[PDB]
């Protein structure tokens, strides 16, 4: 039937995000902040733009 | 400390009416304040929040 097994992992460490809450309550979105320049600035003035 | 489930039973009172308009000192759960209640239709609240 063409189907495949998968199954991702990746390693955890303690670290800092910008979580961005929706209307409803829901994470729409997220930046680690130690990951680009975009994300420096990004999680210093504290905004998605 | 100040939320949860695990209460301390040595003083004791009786659960009071969430009497909404005036201003309370509020024991809520372990949590405590000062403030003024308005009842609200939420929809935000899942089954652990
Ligand atoms: C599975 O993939 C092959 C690829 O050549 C195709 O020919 C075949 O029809 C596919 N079968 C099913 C059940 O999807
Ligand atoms: C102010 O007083 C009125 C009447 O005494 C009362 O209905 C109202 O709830 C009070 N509001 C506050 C914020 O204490």
């Amino acid at each position: 039937d063409n189907e495949t097994l998968e199954y991702w992992v990746t390693p955890l460490s303690r670290r800092q995000y910008l979580l961005n809450f929706d209307e409803h309550g829901v994470i729409t979105n997220a930046v680690d902040c130690s990951s680009s320049f975009l994300s420096e600035i990004q999680c210093k003035t504290q905004s998605f733009a | 400390i100040n939320s949860g489930t695990t209460c301390s039973n040595d003083l004791l009172y009786s659960n009071t009416e969430v009497s909404t308009g005036v201003c309370v000192n509020y024991d809520l759960y372990g949590i405590t304040g000062q403030g003024i209640f308005k009842e609200v239709s939420a929809a935000y609240y899942n089954n652990w929040q």
